[PDB]
């Protein structure tokens, strides 16, 4: 449900 | 033997059975000798998929807790339960954080693993700050940046721009100065350099990894897109 | 207290956490008590997550070691690891038979109960039944067909045809008998009877139900269709 | 994989 993005 | 592990860890993946992929990797790890980038990778996979599974479980209950305030049995019952999650949360960062301390990160002999390592140290130190006691947050917050400023100097150092373990470490790094730190204009000049000095170098990618890179760039650059919205 | 489990089982479905479902629902369930609608629909979805794992683990593993016919190394590996995959599913089956035999189908003091617990013997019995050794498959199949058959016989009797258990029923028990016992006209006459029925006394759908009814039909519909097909 | 489906 988080917007931004980590790796994978 | 190592080989006989690693396979029954591709198995286990395919069958989306990730502690049992974690524990054939962690039994690989153990073993003492440096992983390759398969056996790395792999081991990865496994430990993202087993903790992430718990990130997830504590948001949702997390989520819960917030919406029952005024709702006492139900309120109790949602932070006992999320505690279990974050007991089990805190377990699995804590093996995966004392396989880097006493295999993984004294036998890297490559600055790309050294990087690849620190960046997981950073990770998962990342992953605990997230569930953190007020008291204990400062020195995990502290724990995690130091591990990933290692890892960005070395690979600002012997990586290319373009090299997705270097972008990767930016993604992840710019990350923990927005949701940790609470820093976005550090997040977002973090994010924002790492792709402009790719996009610059673009002739350095490689027809083995250029796939990678760009798809890291992509997400460098959509969460810089939501951040400056 | 009962309750307590029950709104622990519901904290752990929405957590996806299946195994603490189902280990709350089992304790509600030794407690002896019959079980409401709602405690039952629980029970039943924790038990489906957890063997649906390994029956989609077991599909996998299944598949690659027919694909590594001639490859030995590879195809021993995933012999034994299916057989591993194996183990755990008909663990599982017969906790759920367990419970079914020494609490759920003795205390079914009404007929909907009675029908929605022996379903789920012939469905469990089924899960074996995809597993079985050549020599316990008959037997297993037996079990699976008798306990569907007694649940068919009072549905048919105590419910009216666009009820969603009685629909439900009709579902499994079709597949039962195109994929287990392979007869495909048995199994397209079970459905069909099924659908036409529901459709003949569309009047006796509630409100309450009629959205849980339509959709099982909708399902008998689509099986009917890939099996005429 | 199954293209028929049981309940649920």
């Amino acid at each position: 449900k988080r917007q931004y993005k980590s790796i994978l | 033997d190592k080989n006989e592990l690693v396979q029954k860890a591709k198995l286990a993946e395919q069958a989306e059975r990730y502690d049992d992929m974690a524990a054939c990797m962690k039994s690989v790890t153990e073993q003492g000798a440096e992983l390759s980038n398969e056996e790395r990778n792999l081991l990865s996979v496994a430990y993202k998929n087993v903790v992430g599974a718990r990130r997830s479980s504590w948001r949702v209950v997390s989520s819960i807790e917030q919406k029952t305030e005024g709702a006492e049995k139900k309120q109790q019952m949602a932070r006992e339960y999320r505690e279990k999650i974050e007991t089990e949360l805190r377990d699995i960062c804590n093996d995966v954080l004392s396989l880097l301390e006493k295999f993984l990160i004294p036998n890297a002999s490559q600055a790309e693993s050294k990087v690849f390592y620190l960046k997981m140290k950073g990770d998962y130190y990342r992953y605990l700050a997230e569930v953190a006691a007020g008291d204990d947050k400062k020195g995990i917050v502290d724990q995690s940046q130091q591990a990933y400023q290692e890892a960005f100097e070395i690979s600002k150092k012997e990586m290319q721009p373009t090299h997705p373990i270097r972008l990767g470490l930016a993604l992840n790094f710019s990350v923990f100065y927005y949701e940790i730190l609470n820093s976005p204009e550090k997040a977002c000049s973090l994010a924002k350099t790492a792709f402009d000095e790719a996009i610059a170098e673009l002739d350095t990618l490689s027809e083995e990894s250029y796939k990678d890179s760009t798809l890291i760039m992509q997400l460098l650059r959509d969460n810089l897109t939501l951040w400056t919205s």
